[PDB]
C-alpha cells in the first residue's frame, strides 16, 4: 500500500532496483554533533564534560588548594527563537557550573571544602533544523575536513636535489600540541625536528629519554658476536645474515664467490652455527659496547667506534675475547643511526636536553630545571599535549599495534616505534601514506569545534585562578571570585559570531538549506587557504566514493575545497566518513548493512551499484565489475564480498535531484547541481513533471514543511493554524488532546525572499504521522519544487536565443507562474547627536503635502499602504545648525519670507528601483524615551494579539481535555443527558465510584489546572516582554523597522536555468500571436536553442524533455476522461496501464484504495500530468519513454511539427518539443541594474564610492586603462581619471559646463596624487614639483 | 589534439578526445 | 571622523603617532628627571621601535592595534601593493557617469549600435538633460529641471531622445584581456532593465548570454565623443590587431 | 585501462561516471587558478612595454630579419606569406633568376 | 625585576608592555627618593605601591586614543566591577537602575558614562564577505556640496 | 620583469613593483622625473604621449626647451 | 617544461634551464683537460691567433662534440635545452630574437592561437 500523501497523488517510478536502505535524515550530522556537545557523558569522552575534565582541577603553585569541577547544567533560554529573531539577540542557554574549593591544612590531614555553582558564559542553542541564531539570523556552522592526527609518512620525492635520491620523513601530528618530525638526510642520516625549527640529529632525543650509546646501538642494530677464541676469529652465525651481502673469503664458499640462495640452504642441514674468517673483513665493522682494559682501567674501544687490526690487538692482548659488532647491511639494514651518532655532539642526557632547550629558546642559558621542564612539557604533559582518540587510534593502527586506545601523550616506545617504521620504509619494506587519502582526513563538526573554543576560553582564565589560589586567602573567598564569564564566553562568542565556518544559513531554497548544512569545507581555522592549497589536494580521490559527491562543488577558486556530503554517507565513531554496503555471504546479497570507512573498504572488494544484482538475490554474470584496491576491474562472481546499497550512493542530495544524470557531462552536471540550489521559490508551487523521487526526502527533512507529530483527524483548518484531533491510541494518558500547529506567514528570509506555509489538507481529513500538513516554500504536497513546468521547443528564433538567451512566451509572464515575492527590511534609526537627539516627527522641511500624506501623526508609513521608490516611510529630522547663506539666498529669505530651518532631513525612503507594499512596521523605543502615538498603538495591538493567540490555544486544549473528561465520566458511571446539563466546570468536581477511572479523572484535572497555570505564566511573561522598555544601542533613541513586500515579475535580463547545467537570460517576452504552435493550436512556453545541446554533453535536457511530453500527455488523457466525465472504470483501467509500463519496474499500484473516491481524487490531481520518478543511475531508458509516448497518443521520435505564429507556414525538419523543469535563479536584473552620474565620494581620497550599493561608480582598472591606451584615446582616459573620479574642482567645472551646453574639461591635479605626495613627504623623503 | 585535459587524442591529453 | 551610528573610526597612523609621542615625552621627562642608563636605553629602543613601526611596520616586530590580532597599517603599507595607493588608486579609479547591468541579445541592432535601457539613460545623462531642459524654456532654473526629471514627466522623454542622439557610449566587459574588451556603440533607447548587445561583437568581448554583466561609460567632452566614433567605434574595429583575421564573424 | 564503453546517449553507469570526474576536475580546476596567473603574465608584459610608441617615419636600415617558412619535418606549419605579409622588405627581392627585381 | 613582576599583571589594556614596565620604573624611582630605611619595613612594599600607581594611572592617561579624565577611568572600572560581580546574582546581568543604587551616583549619569566608553574602530577593519574592502572605504565625505547644488547657486 | 625593473622614470618603476626599494634608491640618488611616458602621465592625470596625446604633446613640446 | 602558460612565463623571463647545454666559444678542434677533479676540464683550441680561452665541465655530463673535428662557435658539444643568454652571446641578436619567437610560438600553435610574430618581436626588443 501507500502512505496517505502518496495516495493523494502517486508519482510513477521507473527503475528496476528496489531500494533496501531508506534515505537517512539529511540533517543528522549537525544535530548529532550538537547532541554530542551538550549531552552529559560521565567519562572523559566527547562533550563539555571532556572540556572541563581537561583543564580541571586547577591547583595552586605548591599551595595544595585545587578548584575541582563537580558538574554542569544548562538552564532554559532567556528568550525563545521568535523573540531572539525579533530582538536580534543570540538564542543561547545559560551555563551553570558547580565548582568546589578544597584546602588541606597541614594535627594533620584536615580537608576543607566549599561548593557553589557559578555562571560562566552562555552557549548558543541549535534549532530543530540544525541551525543557530547568533544575532537574529539563522546561521550554519559548516563541518571541516582537516588532517587527522597520528603519524604520517611522507616521501618528499623528486625535488630533493635533483639527485634522483628520494628522502623520507615521518610526521607526528597531535590534536593539540607541537609537531614531531623525523626526517632523513641525503647522506643517509637521521634528523629530528621539534617544530618546523632546526634540524638537531636524531639521537639527541633518545639521549633526552635517558638512552646511552650502548642502548641506542642495541635498540636498532642486531648484535653480532665476534671473538678470537683459540685463533682465526669465529662468528656466531645466523645463516640468514650472509644471504644479502657479497662473499669475501673461503669457509663451503671460497673467496670471491658471493653467497647464493644455494649456500643458505646448504648451511641448514649441517646446522652451521660457527665459521671462521680472515682478519681484514672484521676491520670494516663497528663495535656495539664500550670495552676497557681490566687492570689499567683505560678504555680500549668506545661505543659506535670502528675496528682495526691494531685496536683488535689492543683488546686481544688485554684478555678480551667477546666482541659485540653491529649487523650493518648496506642494502637492507643501513648504518643510519650510527652515521648520525657521529654528527651528534652531545653524548649524554643533560647535554642533549641543553641542546634541545637552546634550539627552542636561544640566547637564554639553560639549566637542569628549565631543560627538563621544557622537554616534559613539550611531549609528556597532559596539559600541553594531547593525541586524542582519533590520533591515538590512527597512531597505533599505523604502527601495526594491537590496542587502538592508549594515552594521549607520547611515550618512549611511541617514538622508538615511529623511528623504526621510518627506517623500515627506508629499508624498502613499508609504505608512504597518501595525504589526500580520505582515511587520513577527519571531519570536525559544530559540536567538536564549539568544545575546542570553549576549552580555549576555559584555559585563558586558568592563570587567574592559579594566581588567586596561591596568593589568595582562606575561606574568606569562594569558587566564584576567581571566575569570570567574559573570558570563558569570549572564544565561543567569536567562533559563533564571526568565523570562516560560521555563515548565514542559505535560504531562498529548501534544497539549499539541506545542501548547506551538509557542506564540508577544507578552509577556515586549522585548515588551509585557497592560496595555500596546491592543485593536487583539490582533485577527486578514489576514496571519495560513496562519501562526498564528485560533482557538487563550486566552480570558482574554491574547487575541491567545499565538496558536499553524499546521500547515504555518514560519520563513523571517531572522525571519518563511512558509506553503507550490503554483505554477500554465499552467492547471495543480504539485507545486512555494513558501514565501511575508507581504510576499511580498502581491504575488502565491493560489487558495483549498476549490475545484474536482480533477481532472487543471486549474481547472474560469471564476471562482475568491482573495486578492491581503488581500482576497477572484472572480478570473479565467486569473490564478491560487498555491494553498493543504491545506485545514488555516490552523489549528493543536490546531484540526486537531477533526472537522467547518467546522460549529462560531469562539468555541466556540477553547473546544474549549483544552479539548482540557486533557485528562488515561485508564487505558485508546481511539482516537477520529471523527478527522481528524492523530492519527498528533501521537502520533508527540511524544516520548511509542516509534518504531523501524532496521527489523527484534522479538527480545524485555517490559513494561519491547523488543529489535529489525535487518535485515542496515540495520545498521552494525563493531558489533552489535540496537536496545534501555527504556520509561518510571510516572514522575511536571509536572502530577502519570502517563506510561507500553506495548508494542503481540508477539514475532517484522516492524517497519519509523517504526512505533511502544510507545504512550505517550493513544496508541492511534500515534494520539493524548485521551479516550474515549461513547454520547451528546440529551435532558433530570429537570433533571440543566439548564444544562450532564452525566448519566453508572453503567456508565462501573464500567468505569474515565475513571479517571485521578495521581502525587504529597512529601518530608520533615531539616535542622539551633538546638536541634540533626532526626531521621528512627520514635520519635515523641503517636502510637499503629497509626500507626507502617507504618514501618521508620528510620521510612520501606514500599514498596508503600498509605496514606491522615493516615498518617505519613516520621517526623521537630524538637528543641524550654524546655517550660513550666500547673500543671494539671504535676499530670498528677505523677499518671500520663507525662513530657513534648523534641522536637516534623514528619512527612511523606499530604495530607488523597488516598489512594494508595507506588510509590517515595528517600533523599538528606548528606556526613558516617551512613547509616541504609533508606538502605543502597536503596543496595544501586540498585547491584544498575544492574549488572543494564547486564549485560542488554551480553548482548543480545554475543549479536547473536557471531551476526555466526558469520555471517562460516562463509562462505569453513566450520566449522558444530565452530564451536558450542568456547566463543564461541574464536570471537574464530580467523582466516580470505581478507582482506576477516578484515577484518570484526577490525572485529567491535574493536567488541566497545570495547563491553566502554564498559560497564565506565559501570558504574563509575554506582556512583560512587550511593555518592558527595549534595550537599544549606546546612544540611539528609537528604531522603526519597515518591512516591504515587493512582487517582482519576470522581465528580460533575469537568469533562467534547468537542472542539467543549461543557463540563459531572457531576451524578451514574445507575444502569444508570434509564438510558434503545433497542429492542435497549443502554443509553446519557452524556445530554447538546439546548438546548446551538441557543444555541451548535457544530453539529459533532451530526454527529460521527451519523457516530460509523455508524462504530460497522460494528464491530457486523464483530463479528457474527466472533462468527458465518463466514470471511474475508464480512469482506473487507463491509470493501471500507465502505472504498469516498461519492464522490471518496482511499483505497487493496484487501484484497490477507496475504489470510487480515492481513484477519482488521484486522477483529479493527475490532470496536469502524471509525475514520473527517474532514479539517479537507474532511470527509465529510451524504450520505456517510447512506450509512454505511445500510450499518450504522441509520436515515438518525440518530434512534432510547429507553425510560426507570424507567418503560419510550418517549419521544415520537425522540431523537438516537450516539457522541461525550469528554475528561476536569484540573479534577477532588478537587483543588478544600476547607474550613476554624480554621487558621494570617499573622504581620504576623492573617488566615487563603491556603494551603497547601486550608486557606486564603476571600476576602471589598469586593464581598462590599457584598453584606452591601445586605441589612441588621450582625452577619454584623462577625463576618466581626472574629471569623473578625482579633481575636486574639475567635477564641478565639468558639471556646470555640461549644464551650460559647453562640453569642455579644465583638468586639474588628481587628489589621490596630492595625498600620495603628502604621504611620501611624511617620511624622511622630500618629493616636490618644478616650475610650471 | 589540444590539452584539455580529460582524454588524449594524438600527442597529449585533451578536453575532447 | 564619527562613524554613525555612534562609534568613532580612526586610522592606525593615529595609534602609531600616539605611541611615538608618548615615548618621546617619556624620554624628555626622564632626561630632566635624571634617571640611570638602563631605563633610558630601554626608552631609546622603544622610541626607535615606535618610529620604525610608524614608517614601515612589519620589518622588525609588527606592532599590533589594540583589541585585535591584526597589525596596524603603517605609512609604507599605504603606498605599495595591488591594494593601497599606486595600483588601486592612481592607475585605476571608480568613475562617475557609469553603470552596470545584464546584457542580452537584440539582433535588430546595427553593428554600430546597442540597446540601452531608458532608466539607465536618465541617470547617466542627468546633467545633459538638465541643461537641455533649461535651454528650451521648459524649465525656469536647474532645480526645476531636476524636479521634472524626478517627476517622470512625459516632456522629458523626448528631451532624452534629443540628448542621446549621436552620442556614443563605451561598453565594457568585466574582464579586459585586450583593447577590444571596450568598444563604443550608438545608444538605442529601450524599455526594461536589460542591456541589448549586438551578436557579432560577442566574439570580441568573449561574452555569452549566460548571465554575464557589462558596464557602460558616457564620454563627457567633445573630444571623447569623437574618440568614441573614430577610434573605439564598433565598426572601426573589425579585424584583430594580434592577427589580421576579423574578430567580427557569424558565430552559431 | 578500463575505458568508457557507453556513449552519452545510452547512459553511463556509476563506475564510468566516477572515472570521468577525475579528468573533469583537473579541467575545471585548471581554468580557475590559471585565471590568476595569466593576469600576472599579461601585467608584466604591459609593464615591460608601455612607453614604447611609434615615434618616427623611417629608420633607414637594411638589417631586418630573414623570413623563411617554418618547414618542420615533412610539411610546413605556416607558409611564408603569413610570416611576411604586412611587413616591409629589408632589401630588393629578386626573381629566382638572380639579379632581377 | 619587581617592576616587571608588577607590570605583567596588567598587560592587555591597549598599552604595550614596555610602556607598562617603564611607567612602573618611574614610580620605582619616586619610591626610592621617598623611602626611609629606618622604618624597618621592607622596601618591596613601598616600591610595590608606587609602581602599581604609576602603571595604573599611566594606563588611564595613554591607553585610549581619546584621552579621558583620570577619575572617569576609575568610575568606569568601578561600574564594570559592579556589573561583573552582579552576574551570578541577577543570573544573567543587572538592571541598569540597580547600579545607580549599588553605586553612589544617581542614575541619569550612568547612561552617559556608558555612552562615553565607545572606542574608535580602525578604518582598516575588514568588511562583510571578509573581503579586501575595509571600514576606511565606505566613509563618504559630507562636507562637500554636490555639484547639482553649486550649479543652482 | 628584470628589464622592467630598470627604467629612467622612478615614478613609473615605483608604481609597478618594489615601491619601498625604488623610492629609497631614487631618494638617495636625488633623481628627477620629467615623466616622458604613459604610466607616469596617467598617475598625474595628463594626456598620455600617444595617439591624440601624441598630437597634442608634439605641438606643446616643440615650443618647450627651445 | 610544464609547459604551456608557465612555459611562456619562463621564455619571456630568460630563465636558465635545469640542465643547460653549453656552447663553443670559437672555431677550432676541441681539446681535453687534465683529469676528473670535481667535474672535468675542457681546453678551447682556436686555430690561428689568440687561443687561451678555456672552460670547465663535469664528467657526469655526457659529450657529443667530435674530438679531432673543427667546430665553429655556437655548436652543441652537449645535447640539451638552450638558454637565451647563451644563444644571444654565441649567435647574435637576430638568432636569439628568432629563437624566442619560434619557441614561444610552439605553445600558442599547440592550442589554436595565432598571433603575428611582430608583438613577440617588440617584447624581445624591449
Ligand atoms: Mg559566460
Amino acid at each position: 500500500v501507500y502512505s496517505y500523501t502518496e495516495k493523494k497523488r502517486i508519482r510513477k517510478d521507473f527503475g528496476k532496483r528496489p531500494q533496501v536502505l531508506d534515505v537517512p535524515y539529511l540533517l543528522s550530522i549537525q544535530l548529532d554533533s550538537f547532541q554530542k556537545f551538550i549531552e552529559q557523558d560521565p567519562e572523559g569522552q566527547y562533550g563539555l564534560e571532556a572540556a572541563f575534565r581537561s583543564v580541571f582541577p586547577i591547583q595552586s603553585y605548591s599551595g595544595n588548594s585545587e578548584l575541582q569541577y563537580v558538574s554542569y547544567r544548562l538552564g532554559e533560554p532567556v528568550f525563545d527563537v521568535q523573540e531572539c529573531q525579533i530582538r536580534g539577540v543570540t538564542y543561547s542557554a545559560p551555563l551553570r557550573v558547580k565548582l568546589r574549593l578544597v584546602i588541606y591544612e597541614r594535627e594533620g590531614t584536615v580537608k576543607d571544602i566549599k561548593e557553589q555553582e557559578v555562571y560562566m558564559g552562555e552557549i548558543p542553542l541549535m534549532t530543530d533544523n540544525g541551525t543557530f541564531v547568533i544575532n537574529g539570523t539563522e546561521r550554519v556552522i559548516v563541518s571541516q575536513l582537516h588532517r587527522s592526527p597520528g603519524v604520517f609518512f611522507d616521501s618528499d620525492k623528486g625535488k630533493t636535489h635533483s639527485s634522483g635520491k628520494v628522502l623520507y620523513n615521518a610526521r607526528i601530528i597531535p590534536y593539540r600540541g607541537s609537531w614531531l618530525d623525523f626526517e632523513f638526510d641525503p647522506k643517509d642520516n637521521l634528523f629530528v625536528r621539534i617544530d618546523r625549527r632546526r634540524k638537531l640529529p636524531a639521537t639527541i632525543i633518545l639521549r633526552a629519554l635517558n638512552y646511552t650509546t650502548e642502548q641506542i646501538l642495541d635498540l636498532f642494530f642486531e648484535k653480532v658476536i665476534f671473538e678470537i677464541r683459540d685463533n682465526k676469529l669465529q662468528m656466531e652465525l645466523v645463516p640468514e645474515r650472509l644471504r644479502g651481502e657479497t662473499a669475501s673469503f673461503d669457509i663451503y664458499v671460497e673467496k670471491g664467490r658471493r653467497i647464493t640462495a644455494r649456500h643458505i640452504r646448504q648451511l641448514e642441514k649441517d646446522d652451521v652455527k660457527l665459521i671462521e674468517v680472515p682478519v681484514e673483513y672484521i676491520a670494516g665493522k663497528v663495535v656495539a659496547k664500550d670495552y676497557i682494559d681490566e687492570s689499567t682501567g683505560e678504555l680500549i674501544c668506545a661505543a659506535n667506534m670502528e675496528l682495526s687490526l691494531d685496536l683488535l690487538a689492543k683488546l686481544s692482548q688485554s684478555g678480551h675475547k667477546r666482541i659485540e659488532t653491529l649487523f650493518t647491511n648496506d642494502l637492507d639494514h643501513g648504518p643510519y643511526i650510527s652515521e648520525t651518532l657521529r654528527v651528534d655532539p652531545t653524548n649524554d642526557r643533560l647535554s642533549a636536553l641543553v641542546e634541545i632547550y637552546r634550539m627552542m629558546r636561544p640566547g637564554e642559558p639553560p639549566t637542569r630545571e628549565a631543560a627538563e621542564s621544557l622537554f616534559e612539557n613539550l611531549f609528556f604533559s597532559e596539559d600541553r599535549y594531547d593525541l586524542s582518540a582519533v590520533g591515538r587510534m590512527k597512531f597505533n593502527r599505523s604502527l601495526l599495534r594491537e590496542e587502538i586506545e592508549g594515552s594521549g601523550i607520547l611515550s618512549k616506545d611511541d617514538i622508538i616505534d615511529v623511528m623504526k617504521k621510518l627506517i623500515d620504509i627506508r629499508n624498502g619494506k613499508g609504505e608512504v601514506d597518501d595525504i589526500d587519502h580520505l582515511g587520513n582526513r577527519r571531519i570536525r563538526s559544530v559540536g567538536e569545534m564549539a568544545e575546542n573554543q570553549f576549552r580555549v576560553g576555559l584555559v585563558r582564565v586558568e592563570r587567574a585562578v592559579k594566581e588567586r589560589l596561591s596568593l589568595g586567602d582562606l575561606d574568606t573567598l569562594m569558587p566564584q571570585d576567581m571566575i569570570n564569564a567574559k573570558p570563558i564566553s569570549a572564544a565561543v562568542k567569536e567562533f559563533f559570531g564571526s568565523s570562516q565556518l560560521s555563515q548565514f544559513m542559505d535560504q531562498n531554497n529548501p534544497l539549499s538549506e539541506i545542501t548547506h548544512k551538509r557542506r564540508i569545507s577544507a578552509l577556515g581555522p586549522g585548515g588551509l587557504t585557497r592560496e595555500r592549497a596546491g592543485f593536487e589536494v583539490r582533485d577527486v580521490h578514489p576514496t571519495h566514493y560513496g562519501r562526498v559527491c564528485p560533482i557538487e562543488t563550486p566552480e570558482g577558486p574554491n574547487i575541491g575545497l567545499i565538496n558536499s556530503l553524499s546521500v547515504y554517507a555518514q560519520t563513523n565513531e571517531y572522525g571519518f566518513l563511512e558509506t553503507p554496503y550490503r554483505k554477500v555471504t554465499d552467492g547471495v546479497v543480504t539485507d545486512e548493512i555494513h558501514y565501511l570507512s575508507a581504510i576499511e573498504e580498502g581491504n575488502y572488494v565491493i560489487a558495483q551499484a549498476n549490475s545484474n544484482l536482480d533477481e532472487e538475490g543471486h549474481f547472474v554474470e560469471d564476471l562482475v565489475t568491482c573495486r578492491s584496491k581503488g581500482e576497477s576491474s572484472l572480478f570473479s562472481r565467486d569473490q564478491v564480498d560487498y555491494m553498493d546499497v543504491s545506485t545514488q550512493q555516490v552523489v549528493s542530495v543536490g546531484a540526486s535531484l537531477i533526472p537522467f544524470l547518467e546522460h549529462d557531462d560531469a562539468n555541466r552536471a556540477l553547473m546544474g547541481a549549483n544552479m539548482q540550489r540557486q533557485a528562488v521559490p515561485t508564487l505558485r508551487a508546481d511539482k516537477p513533471l520529471v523527478g527522481t523521487g528524492m523530492e519527498r526526502a528533501v521537502a520533508v527533512d527540511s524544516g520548511v514543511t509542516a509534518v504531523a507529530k501524532r496521527g489523527g483527524v484534522v479538527q480545524y483548518v485555517d490559513a494561519s493554524r491547523i488543529v489535529i484531533k489525535v487518535n485515542e491510541d496515540e495520545m498521552y494518558p494525563g493531558e489533552a488532546g489535540i496537536d496545534i500547529y501555527n504556520l509561518t506567514k510571510y516572514t522575511r528570509s536571509n536572502q530577502n525572499t519570502c517563506i510561507n506555509q500553506m495548508p494542503c489538507v481540508s477539514l475532517g481529513e484522516p492524517v497519519e504521522r509523517g504526512d505533511v500538513l502544510a507545504d512550505g516554500p517550493s513544496t508541492d504536497l511534500g515534494e520539493l519544487a524548485l521551479g516550474q513546468n515549461m513547454r520547451v521547443a528546440f529551435m532558433p528564433w530570429n537570433g533571440y536565443n543566439f548564444e544562450d538567451s532564452i525566448l519566453v512566451s508572453e503567456r508565462v509572464v501573464q500567468e505569474d507562474r515565475f513571479t517571485t515575492i521578495h521581502i525587504q527590511e529597512l529601518a530608520c534609526v533615531s539616535r542622539d547627536t551633538k546638536l541634540g537627539p533626532e526626531e521621528i516627527t512627520a514635520d519635515i522641511p523641503n517636502v510637499g503635502e503629497a509626500a507626507l500624506s502617507k504618514l501618521d501623526e508620528s510620521g510612520i508609513v501606514y500599514i498596508g499602504a503600498e509605496v514606491t521608490g522615493g516615498d518617505i516611510l519613516v520621517g526623521k529630522v537630524t538637528p543641524k545648525g550654524e546655517t550660513q547663506l550666500t547673500p543671494e539666498e539671504k535676499l530670498l529669505r528677505a523677499i518671500f519670507g520663507e525662513k530657513a530651518s534648523d534641522v536637516k532631513d534623514s528619512s527612511l525612503r523606499v530604495p530607488n528601483g523597488v516598489s512594494g507594499t508595507v506588510i509590517d512596521v515595528q517600533v523599538f523605543t528606548r528606556d526613558g524615551v516617551e512613547k509616541d502615538k504609533r508606538a502605543l498603538e502597536i503596543e496595544e495591538m501586540q498585547l491584544k494579539q498575544a492574549k488572543k493567540d494564547l486564549s485560542e490555544e488554551l480553548q482548543i486544549l480545554e475543549a479536547g481535555l473536557f471531551s476526555r473528561i466526558r469520555a471517562v465520566l460516562v463509562a462505569g458511571g453513566v450520566e449522558a443527558e444530565k452530564l451536558d446539563k450542568l456547566p463543564r466546570d461541574r464536570w471537574l468536581e464530580l467523582g466516580l465510584t470505581d478507582e482506576e477511572k477516578q484515577n484518570q479523572l484526577e490525572q485529567l484535572a491535574e493536567q488541566y489546572d497545570e495547563l491553566k497555570h502554564e498559560f497564565e505564566k506565559k501570558l504574563e511573561a509575554k506582556r512583560r516582554k512587550i511593555t518592558q522598555g527595549d534595550d537599544l544601542a549606546p546612544g540611539v533613541l528609537k528604531i522603526v523597522k519597515v518591512y516591504l513586500a515587493v512582487k517582482r515579475r519576470i522581465q528580460p535580463g533575469d537568469k533562467m536555468a534547468g537542472r542539467h547545467g543549461n543557463k540563459g537570460v531572457i531576451s524578451k517576452i514574445n507575444p502569444i500571436e508570434d509564438m510558434p504552435y503545433d497542429e492542435n493550436g497549443t502554443p509553446v512556453d519557452i524556445v530554447l536553442n538546439p546548438l546548446g545541446v551538441p557543444s555541451r554533453m548535457n544530453i539529459g535536457q533532451i530526454l527529460e524533455t521527451h519523457l516530460g511530453m509523455a508524462a504530460k500527455g497522460i494528464g491530457d488523457k486523464i483530463n479528457a476522461m474527466l472533462k468527458q466525465q465518463q466514470e471511474v472504470a475508464k480512469l482506473r483501467e487507463f491509470i493501471q496501464r500507465a502505472y504498469d509500463l516498461g519492464a522490471d519496474v518496482r511499483q505497487k499500484v493496484d487501484l484497490s484504495t477507496f475504489s470510487d473516491e480515492e481513484v477519482m481524487r488521484l486522477a483529479e490531481n493527475l490532470r496536469k500530468g502524471m509525475p514520473i520518478a527517474t532514479p539517479v543511475f537507474d532511470g527509465a531508458k529510451e524504450a520505456e519513454i517510447k512506450e509512454l509516448l505511445k500510450l499518450g497518443d504522441l509520436p515515438t521520435s518525440g518530434q512534432i511539427r510547429l507553425y510560426d505564429g507570424r507567418t503560419g507556414e510550418q517549419f521544415e525538419r520537425p522540431v523537438t518539443v516537450g516539457y522541461m523543469y525550469m528554475l528561476k535563479l536569484n540573479h534577477l536584473v532588478d537587483d543588478k541594474m544600476h547607474a550613476r552620474s554624480t554621487g558621494s565620494y570617499s573622504l581620504v581620497t576623492q573617488q566615487p564610492l563603491g556603494g551603497k550599493a547601486q550608486f557606486g561608480g564603476q571600476r576602471f582598472g589598469e586593464m581598462e586603462v590599457w584598453a584606452l591606451e591601445a586605441y589612441g584615446a588621450a582625452y577619454t582616459l584623462q577625463e576618466m581619471l581626472t574629471v569623473k573620479s578625482d579633481d575636486v574642482n574639475g567635477r564641478t567645472k565639468m558639471y556646470k559646463n555640461i549644464v551650460d551646453g559647453n562640453h569642455q574639461m579644465e583638468p586639474g591635479m588628481p587628489e589621490s596624487f596630492n595625498v600620495l605626495l603628502k604621504e611620501i613627504r611624511s617620511l624622511g623623503i622630500n618629493i616636490e614639483l618644478e616650475d610650471e | 589534439g589540444t590539452p584539455g585535459f580529460q582524454t588524449p587524442d594524438a600527442r597529449v591529453i585533451s578536453r575532447f578526445g | 571622523v564619527p562613524l554613525d551610528g555612534g562609534r568613532f573610526a580612526t586610522s592606525d597612523l593615529n595609534d602609531l603617532y600616539r605611541r611615538v609621542i608618548n615615548r618621546n615625552n617619556r624620554l624628555k621627562r626622564l632626561l630632566d628627571l635624571a634617571a640611570p642608563d638602563i631605563i633610558v636605553r630601554n626608552e631609546k629602543r622603544m622610541l626607535q621601535e615606535a618610529v620604525d613601526a610608524l614608517l614601515d611596520n612589519g620589518r622588525r616586530g609588527r606592532a599590533i592595534t589594540g583589541s585585535n590580532k591584526r597589525p596596524l597599517k603603517s605609512l609604507a603599507d599605504m603606498i605599495k601593493g595591488k591594494q593601497g595607493r599606486f595600483r588601486q588608486n592612481l592607475l585605476g579609479k571608480r568613475v562617475d557617469y557609469s553603470g552596470r547591468s545584464v546584457i542580452t541579445v537584440g539582433p535588430y541592432l546595427r553593428l554600430h549600435q546597442c540597446g540601452l535601457p531608458k532608466k539607465m539613460a536618465l541617470e547617466l545623462f542627468k546633467p545633459f538633460i538638465y541643461g537641455k531642459l533649461e535651454l528650451r524654456g521648459l524649465a525656469t532654473t536647474i532645480k526645476a529641471a531636476k524636479k521634472m526629471v524626478e517627476r517622470e514627466e512625459a516632456v522629458v522623454w523626448d528631451i532624452l531622445d534629443e540628448v542621446i542622439r549621436e552620442h556614443p557610449v563605451l561598453l565594457n566587459r568585466a574582464p579586459t584581456l585586450h583593447r577590444l574588451g571596450i568598444q563604443a556603440f550608438e545608444p538605442v533607447l529601450i524599455e526594461g532593465k536589460a542591456i541589448q548587445l549586438h551578436p557579432l561583437v560577442c566574439a570580441a568581448y568573449n561574452a555569452d548570454f549566460d548571465g554575464d554583466q557589462m558596464a557602460v561609460h558616457v564620454p563627457l567632452t567633445l573630444e571623447a565623443q569623437l574618440e568614441a566614433r573614430a577610434l573605439m567605434m564598433s565598426t572601426n574595429n573589425i579585424l584583430s590587431p594580434a592577427n589580421g583575421e576579423p574578430i567580427i564573424v557569424p558565430s552559431q | 585501462e578500463t575505458p568508457i564503453t557507453a556513449n552519452f546517449r545510452e547512459g553511463l553507469n556509476v563506475l564510468q561516471y566516477f572515472i570521468s570526474t577525475h579528468g573533469a576536475r583537473k579541467g575545471l580546476a585548471d581554468t580557475a587558478l590559471k585565471t590568476a596567473n595569466s593576469g600576472y603574465l599579461t601585467r608584466r608584459l604591459v609593464d615591460v612595454a608601455q612607453d614604447l610608441v611609434v615615434t618616427e617615419d623611417d629608420c633607414g636600415t637594411h638589417e631586418g630579419i630573414m623570413m623563411t617558412p617554418v618547414i618542420e619535418g615533412g610539411d610546413v606549419k605556416e607558409p611564408l606569406r603569413d610570416r611576411v605579409l604586412g611587413r616591409v622588405t629589408a632589401e630588393d627581392v629578386l626573381k629566382p633568376g638572380t639579379a632581377d627585381i | 625585576r619587581l617592576v616587571i613582576s608588577i607590570a605583567k599583571k596588567y598587560t592587555n589594556r591597549g598599552l604595550q608592555f614596555l610602556d607598562l614596565i617603564q611607567e612602573g620604573n618611574i614610580g620605582l624611582m619616586k619610591a626610592v627618593d621617598k623611602f626611609e630605611y629606618r622604618r624597618g619595613y621592607k622596601f618591596s612594599t613601598y616600591a610595590t605601591w608606587w609602581i602599581r600607581q604609576a602603571i595604573t594611572r599611566s594606563i588611564a592617561d595613554q591607553a585610549r586614543t581619546i584621552r579621558i579624565p583620570v577619575h572617569m577611568i576609575e568610575t568606569i572600572n568601578k561600574l564594570n566591577r559592579i556589573s561583573r560581580q552582579m552576574l551570578q546574582e541577577m543570573g544573567r546581568e543587572p538592571t541598569p537602575e540597580e547600579l545607580a543604587e549599588r553605586m553612589l551616583m544617581p542614575e541619569d549619569k550612568i547612561r552617559k558614562v556608558l555612552k562615553i566608553a565607545k572606542e574608535p574602530i580602525s578604518m582598516e577593519t575588514p568588511i562583510g564577505d571578509d573581503e579586501d574592502s575595509h571600514l576606511g572605504d565606505f566613509i563618504e565625505d559630507t562636507t562637500l556640496e554636490l555639484p547639482l547644488d553649486s550649479a543652482t547657486t | 620583469t628584470k628589464a622592467s625593473l630598470a627604467t629612467e622614470s622612478f615614478i613609473s618603476a615605483a608604481s609597478f613593483q618594489e615601491t619601498t626599494r625604488v623610492l629609497t634608491e631614487a631618494a638617495v640618488a636625488g633623481k628627477r622625473d620629467e615623466l616622458r611616458g604613459l604610466k607616469e602621465n596617467v598617475i598625474v592625470g595628463r594626456l598620455i604621449p600617444a595617439g591624440t596625446g601624441y598630437a597634442y604633446h608634439q605641438d606643446r613640446m616643440r615650443r618647450r626647451a627651445a | 617544461i610544464t609547459g604551456g602558460l608557465p612555459r611562456v612565463a619562463d621564455l619571456f623571463e630568460a630563465r636558465r634551464p635545469k640542465e643547460p647545454a653549453i656552447l663553443a666559444e670559437i672555431s677550432g678542434i676541441v681539446s681535453f683537460g687534465k683529469e676528473t677533479k670535481g667535474k672535468r676540464r675542457l681546453v678551447i683550441t682556436p686555430v690561428d691567433g689568440s687561443d687561451p680561452y678555456e672552460e670547465m665541465i663535469p664528467k657526469w655530463r655526457q659529450l657529443n662534440v667530435f674530438e679531432g673535428e673543427r667546430v665553429e662557435r655556437g655548436d652543441v658539444i652537449s645535447d640539451g635545452p638552450e638558454a637565451p643568454h647563451d644563444i644571444l652571446r654565441l649567435r647574435g641578436v637576430h638568432a636569439v630574437t628568432r629563437y624566442i619567437v619560434n619557441e614561444v610560438q610552439d605553445v600558442y600553435r599547440l592550442q589554436g592561437v595565432k598571433i603575428n610574430d611582430k608583438h613577440i618581436e617588440v617584447i624581445v626588443r624591449q
